[PDB]
């Protein structure tokens, strides 16, 4: 096993883990931050989305060791100590942007990424932005519509319908 | 038939498989993640003001994470919570202390060792105030005022309220014909009879892990609990979450014997603690802190009389108490009833009249006073009336036994409408009295006991014999909801039974036991009513989002309330199992009759259906006319009390030089009606004896002039071991309530109730030909030896 | 119920626990049985800094005789001496004594040598030792003396022992055989403290008592040698005036603390009800 | 609004025909939900 | 399908349905049913579906039977609720069950509309004050066979 | 902390502790056997009650250093590897010797070492032997009934 040390959710973490462990089963099965969730074996649903060092990455296909030295923001990381929300947990609550709401944290993590990389994007921005995260709820409209109140929220004024 | 093992039979317990192998569910088994321990700094004065708490030293040592005072709950009002006696008992100390132990603050850490070293740190400054433990004195013009918060420096009797240390007057009777009796009777037999403060002790201590999750603001509390749905409805009122919000968690509970009815400063301050930290927080108290702050039992002064004529007919009684209730009262009771049920005085007995008044008074000492199987005083009130008994025979120089008999209230009287107040539903005196009597040998005994005395007064032994007699009437089951309620929640009980598709089942009910084998003996009682065995049945109580609303396991009450319930739901249940029988055979209901396990139609044995098949019919051909399913629910009201009732027998000798008492043989018979399980009852006396045995002859909590608390630990609490414990002989005779579904009675607290006057009679009996007078209890060696130095009888 | 912290030693020989003792001062107590000890630390009335257990010293276990006496190591246990037939044989009176004291499970760890080291009154073993006239063994960094039972208690946890010293062995002399022995206690409940106990060992002959020793438990702030009350058996029939005589010398010692198992008076008169009867017990059986 | 009018008292209950927020979302906008792999208990293979 | 409803003295909710949610919102919408019926604001109502223990026994959720099944079954059970609320409203009262009107959330004595008790109040009377011939307490079930499929 | 292995219920334990940490906290807080419980602060309870290297021992009055090296059985492991329960275990269900279950398995981890010491012992023997243990809801009637019961069943094993 080899050691490692990161920062997750503005944490020290402190962990030995095999090297062929995928950082998704080091989050939710050793660190039990379950928010993160497996949809796929191909890399292709993003539902293990997680914010590392200032990308967004699908955890199930890197190593945790890969992630020695990194900072990652995980979706129990999002709500403000206060308790509040994030923009981006009230966007998706109030655009209905969620149902069995397994797609949803790797679509806020995602999201919170998009959002640092474009703060007022169009809807075909969004559409595109989000491409690498599915769900099978929603239809993306409504999820179209959460990140738009998010982007509205976050910078004070509306841009799209 | 082997298989169903309902009412009546010695079912073994379903609940020994996981405790005989340590798998039963304890509060302090619970561990969660995240959570922290709580404990508290306790006060060293029994009264004075706070002048200064530094917990600055307590909350920079590492693993501390809050430490919580009375500054921090104001603002929520959360400084004093209510209590059932309709008062206010302090959470964290504010101005002053009140009792020794008391709570000064909150100490949050890590685990337990770190708690326990943060307490130390914690420093307080105190202004010392004149202690008051005496509550013959509480109400003198000079007495110390106590309660600063509530009162005013009443010294008298004659203002707009009574006294700043009086905390109620409460009468009931006929004063006036009482006091016409007593003025003209030819005899008047008079006592003052302490009923010394004891605690329940349960094995478990006070304890609980509250949980708030701060994400859906919902709040999970685990904790010992005996009334989980009223701890839920109390915590939404003060704490302003919503009941659908607060989920508590009775799980097993190691024994309460009534300390676990009311609510503690720890289980508030670990809720305030959790909410505030957003993690679960635990707080286990440990044994002389449960011993010395949560409920103590008894400490009534007893001023007992009784009017009857030359022969031996009593013409009334008459009873003053003086109830000490230490600094605030918590004294859990019906809201109506604040010293319980003590007019249930005048015992088994028919009297004309009779009058009772009781005040009680505030002193520095913890609060409590119902607890320890007194079913809402009726300890007290069986204590002060096989007393009063014992001494009007002595002063009409009878036999106790014939003066018990000349004066029962006889089988054709019942319903008896007491004199003070309570109706009695069945009894059958006279007939218990004389299986007991036959079977001890009295009038032998009473020979034996002669011939021994005249022995020790020639210098022949010195051992003397007692002979005591203790014949009771209980009263269990609180519950009309005319006069009985829990702080505004009428006192029914309730049940609910869902029979699933294959004929199993899961029931609930509002109580919760602490050992009394619920989840075995309520199975039965539905086995018996629909034919299904026992072991198809599960049972349980105690998770308030699950069980149907109810008000708890005290007072005996549970057969009396939930007993009934479950009878009743299961006969809706039967009810609706005849209807789907007659679709199925395509008859009239009218023309079905039940027969054990099935419904038969009469005249025609042959055509017939099993319940087991009526549960499957009721899911997979449901009547038309019907809803599919199979289920009830029933929250019983009762229409009375049941009154339970016994013949105790106790013989007793004495070692004069020593003051070492031992129990030669001791002889208990109870009629409880209907009897569920034999087995489970009769382990229910043993331990009700033994309590009883070790509240008589040594159990106690006192208090000196300085407020100190003295003897909580098992250093001095006298917990008998299997050495001291007397064998028991237990015997029965059943007389059934006629208003209850199944006629059965609680019995529960019975052992306790009619064991302690048992004894006391006993040690008192042995030294009577002495002319010892009323000898005060507990009856230790070192009293006793007292007593025996006093009569001359060690020179 | 939680003790403050401490560092804990495991000396492997009397010498390296006696070093131990010496170097780190009165803030290292010995650990034996621990059954007194972890009690009050328990309640913090103790705070040692440092636990010395004397567990591996396998040399402070044991129990023979030499010469006219049976020597017991110090971490013996009750039940060890229970156990034990040979001692049962040359003082019987020891196993009747342990078998009042506490409940098995404290008696399967606590040790003879703590519980004469404690202090305590309440302990049950410093007056039979005082009774038999057993002598204590101790070795301390100046080396090794004995302090006879009798000598060796002034108070309430206040002994004779010196800094950096142990107790290792009890040394006592074995009464002629045919003796009579007694232990007679009166306690609250199992595993109390005497409200008053009484040790006797006496020899007869020809009716008359040849010698006798009396010790007294829990009715003094030490445990009592009852000097003057066995002298005044010693050439007496061991009637009622002879035993009255010695109740009164030895209550006229006592000085019993007022407390749960009753006030002074009562404790000073029990010790003479207690002594009376353990006469009784011994003389039959002697 | 200390008596609320028929109309404002049918408001507040968001009951039938309304488009009330889902509950749901709190916890899983949150990652606390709790799906059959989250779930952990001594003991557990897979 | 099924659904059990359970008011607490404070008049807060615990109800169960024998479906079984994956993600079509049901913690939400039927407590909408059930706060409409009763007058309750759909917040102090707690709804759970999938623990055989606890919940009433259902079919489960597929073939969008839910609302067609628990749905009714909850409106149902409500109704029963509702019923004895307006028994213990004419107790209280002291009026005929006939003279009594629903508004939104309290019975009002037709006529006489100062006159009336709400649901809350009815809630915390029913375990504070229970009408003789009634049980106390405040709660129902139904288990609801349809009498035909619907047809969106 | 001290670094202590030892042997608990047959297996291999191996732990950091400080060393005041006591046994029963040990036994219960840190591995999770939560069977003994805690019933007093003073030593009388013996609801605490462990079988260590042969002996009845109150779990509250040791240190978990103290029992370096030691084998412990708890009442986790009185039942047969197949799930069988103890002639104690079935004789205390058989007997009605416990209710509320708190002192339960301190009164089965005594017994089975009062068995081992008198495999026949007589009632006097009996309460004197369980003296450490105390009950708050039997009585100890039933108790000496379920003790007399196991002692019955493991006479006739042989
Ligand atoms: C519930 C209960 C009931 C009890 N009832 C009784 C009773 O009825 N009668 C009775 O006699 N006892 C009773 N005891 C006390 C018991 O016998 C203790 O075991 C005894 O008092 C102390 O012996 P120990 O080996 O446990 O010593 P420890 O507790 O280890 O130590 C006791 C003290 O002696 C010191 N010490 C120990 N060994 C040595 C040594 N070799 N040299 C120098 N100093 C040493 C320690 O440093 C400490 O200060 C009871 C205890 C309990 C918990
Ligand atoms: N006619 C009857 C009456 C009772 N029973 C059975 O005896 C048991 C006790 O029933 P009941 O008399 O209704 O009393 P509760 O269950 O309401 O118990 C409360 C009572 O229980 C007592 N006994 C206790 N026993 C244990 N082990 N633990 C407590 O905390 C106890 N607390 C005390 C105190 S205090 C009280 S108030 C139940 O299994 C019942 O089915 C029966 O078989 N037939
Ligand atoms: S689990 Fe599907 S991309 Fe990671
Ligand atoms: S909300 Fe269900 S997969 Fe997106
Ligand atoms: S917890 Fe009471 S003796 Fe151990
Ligand atoms: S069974 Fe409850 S303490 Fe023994
Ligand atoms: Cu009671």
């Amino acid at each position: 096993k080899a050691h490692i040390e990161l920062t997750i959710n503005g944490h020290p973490v402190e962990a030995l883990v095999e090297p062929r462990t995928l950082l998704i089963h080091f989050i939710r099965e050793q660190q039990n931050l379950t928010g993160a969730h497996i949809g796929c074996d191909t890399s292709h649903c993003g539902a293990c989305t997680v914010d590392l060092d200032g990308m967004s990455v699908k955890s199930c296909t890197m190593f945790a060791v890969q992630a020695n030295g990194a900072s990652i923001t995980t979706i129990e990381g999002m709500a403000a100590p206060d308790g509040t929300l994030s923009a981006l947990q009230e966007g998706f609550r109030m655009m209905h942007g969620l149902q069995c709401g397994y797609c949803t944290p790797g679509m806020i993590m995602r999201s919170h990424r998009l959002l640092q990389e474009n703060p007022s994007p169009t809807e075909a921005e969004i559409r595109f932005g989000i491409g690498g995260n599915l769900c099978r709820c929603t239809g993306y409209q409504n999820i179209v519509k959460a990140i738009q109140y998010a982007a509205a929220k976050i910078n004070g004024v509306p841009f799209e319908e | 038939a082997e298989k169903l093992q309902g009412m009546g039979c010695k079912r073994k317990r379903v609940e020994d498989i996981r405790f005989t192998q340590g798998k039963g569910n304890y509060v302090d088994d619970v561990k969660l993640p995240g959570m922290l321990f709580g404990d508290f700094v306790r006060s060293s004065h029994a009264h004075a003001r706070i002048k200064s708490i530094d917990t600055s030293k307590a909350k920079a040592l590492p693993g501390v994470f809050a430490v919580l005072t009375a500054a921090d709950l104001k603002p929520l009002n959360l400084h004093y919570m209510p209590t059932l006696a309709g008062d206010v008992q302090a959470v964290l100390a504010d101005e002053k202390v009140l009792f020794q132990n008391q709570e000064v603050a909150f100490v949050v850490a890590k685990d337990r060792y770190v708690a326990a070293d943060a307490i130390e740190l914690v420093e307080v400054d105190y202004e010392p105030l004149p202690v008051l433990v005496d509550p013959f004195k509480a109400m003198e013009p000079d007495a110390p005022l106590l309660r600063e918060d509530i009162k005013d420096k009443m010294t008298g009797a004659h203002g707009a309220r009574k006294h700043h240390n009086h905390i109620f007057r409460w009468e009931i009777g006929d004063k006036e014909g009482t006091d016409a009796t007593f003025a003209k009777a030819e005899v008047v037999s008079k006592d003052m009879f302490t009923y010394h403060r004891v605690h329940p002790s349960p094995l478990e201590t006070c304890q609980c892990v509250a949980s708030m999750d701060k994400i859906k603001g919902e709040l999970t509390l685990w904790g010992t609990f005996q009334a989980p749905h009223v701890i839920r409805t109390v915590v939404s009122l003060i704490s302003g979450l919503p009941e659908h919000k607060i989920h508590v968690i009775a799980p097993d509970i190691g024994g309460g014997f009534g300390n676990k009815v009311g609510a503690y400063s720890g289980y508030v301050c670990a809720v305030v603690a959790s909410i505030v930290l957003g993690v679960p927080v635990k707080w286990v108290e440990d044994r002389m802190e449960n011993l010395s702050t949560t409920s103590f039992a008894r400490d009534y002064h007893m001023t007992t009389e009784l009017a009857a004529t030359k022969d031996g007919k009593i013409l009334a009684m008459r009873c003053h108490v003086l109830a000490d209730h230490g600094a605030f009262d918590a004294c859990a009771d019906p809201s109506k009833w604040p010293a319980g049920f003590m007019n249930i005085c005048t015992g088994s007995y028919d009297m004309p009249v009779a009058h009772l008044a009781v005040d009680g008074v505030y002193t520095n000492k913890a609060s409590g006073g119902v607890a320890y199987r007194c079913s809402f005083r009726v300890t007290e009130a069986v204590y002060a009336i096989e007393r009063a008994i014992e001494t009007l025979a002595q002063r009409l120089e009878m036999d106790s036994a014939d003066l018990r008999i000349k004066n029962f209230i006889q089988p054709e009287q019942f319903p008896y409408m007491a004199p003070l107040g309570w109706e009695y539903d069945s009894g059958n005196y006279p007939l218990a009295m004389k299986k007991a009597m036959d079977t001890v040998g009295y009038h032998q005994l009473r020979a034996e006991q002669k011939a021994k005395q005249e022995a020790f007064k020639r210098g022949e032994t010195r051992e003397i014999m007692g002979i005591g007699i203790s014949f009771f009437t209980e009263i269990v089951g609180a519950g009309p909801s005319k006069n009985c309620d829990i702080l505004g929640v009428s006192m029914f009980d309730s049940a609910e039974i869902r029979i699933h598709p294959t004929g199993s089942v899961i029931a609930r009910m509002g109580t919760k036991s602490q050992g009394q084998g619920h989840e075995t003996t309520y199975a039965q009682i539905i086995a018996t009513e629909l034919g299904i065995p026992a072991d198809d049945i599960m049972i349980e109580e105690g998770n308030t989002d699950t069980a149907p609303y109810g008000l708890g396991t005290y007072g005996s009450r549970s057969t009396p309330t939930a007993g009934a319930a479950t009878a009743v739901a299961a006969r809706k249940i039967k009810a609706k199992a005849q209807m789907i029988a007659a679709h199925m055979l395509e008859v009239h209901e009218g023309d079905l009759e039940w027969d054990v396990d099935r419904f038969r139609v009469k005249g025609l044995p042959e055509k017939f259906k099993t319940m087991k098949e009526l549960a499957w019919a009721s899911y997979n051909s449901p009547p038309p006319n019907l809803e599919p399913g199979l289920e009830a629910v029933n929250y019983y009201d009762p229409p009375n009390m049941t009154y339970p009732f016994g013949a105790y027998f106790c013989i007793m000798d004495i070692d004069i030089d020593t003051g070492v008492a031992k129990t030669r043989r001791f002889y208990a018979l109870d009629d409880c009606g209907t009897r569920i399980n034999p087995m489970i009852i009769e382990g229910q006396v043993h331990g009700g004896l033994t309590e009883a045995f070790a509240v008589a002859m040594g159990q106690e909590i006192r208090y000196d002039e300085q407020g100190n608390v003295l003897g909580a630990s098992f250093m001095d609490f006298f917990l008998p071991t299997a050495v001291e414990t007397p064998k028991w002989e237990t015997d029965y005779t059943v007389t059934p309530s006629p208003h209850h579904p199944i006629g059965a009675k609680g019995v529960g607290e019975s052992p306790h109730v009619g064991g302690v006057p048992c004894f006391s009679n006993a040690v008192n009996d042995a030294y009577a030909f002495l002319n010892a007078g009323h000898i005060q209890m507990p009856h230790d060696a070192w009293r006793l030896w007292k007593v025996g130095e006093q009569l001359g009888l060690h020179v | 119920m939680i003790p403050g912290s401490f560092d804990y030693h495991r000396p492997k020989s009397i010498a390296d626990a006696v070093a131990l003792l010496t170097k780190l001062g009165e803030d290292a107590r010995p650990l034996a049985g621990g059954h007194s000890l972890i009690p009050i630390m328990k309640t913090r009335l103790a705070t040692p800094e440092h636990l010395v257990d004397l567990r591996d010293i396998g040399d402070l276990v044991g129990i023979r005789e030499e010469g006219t006496d049976v020597v017991i190591g110090a971490m013996t246990t009750q039940h060890a001496l229970i156990g034990s037939d040979f001692l049962a044989a040359k003082l019987p009176i020891i196993r009747e004594t342990s078998l009042l004291i506490a409940d098995p499970q404290i008696r399967y760890m606590g040790t003879i040598g703590g519980n004469a080291a404690n202090g305590d009154p309440g302990n049950d073993m410093p007056a039979l030792m005082q009774c038999l006239g057993a002598a204590y063994e101790l070795t301390g960094p100046e080396g090794a003396r004995i302090v006879a039972a009798r000598d060796y208690y002034q108070g309430a946890y206040f002994t004779a022992i010196e800094p950096g010293e142990l107790l290792t062995a009890i040394r006592i002399p074995v009464p002629p055989t045919g003796h009579g022995y007694a232990y007679e206690k009166l306690k609250r409940k199992i595993g109390d403290y005497a409200t008053a106990a009484a040790a006797v060992v006496l020899t007869m002959s020809g009716g008359k008592c040849v010698s006798a020793s009396i010790g007294l438990t829990n009715v003094a702030n030490t445990p009592l040698w009852a000097e003057e009350a066995g002298k005044v058996l010693v050439g007496t029939a061991l009637d009622k005036p002879a035993l009255d005589k010695a109740v009164a010398l030895a209550e006229a010692i006592t000085a019993p603390a007022s407390d749960g198992r009753g006030p002074a008076e009562y404790r000073t008169k029990m010790a003479g009800v207690m002594l009376r009867r353990a006469v009784e017990r011994a003389k039959a059986r002697a | 609004t200390v008596e609320p009018t028929s109309a404002e008292r049918a408001e507040k209950l968001q009951g039938m025909g309304c488009k009330r927020k889902r509950v749901e979302d709190i916890r899983f906008t949150q990652g606390k939900g709790n799906y059959v792999d989250d779930v952990k208990l001594p003991g557990m293979l897979f």
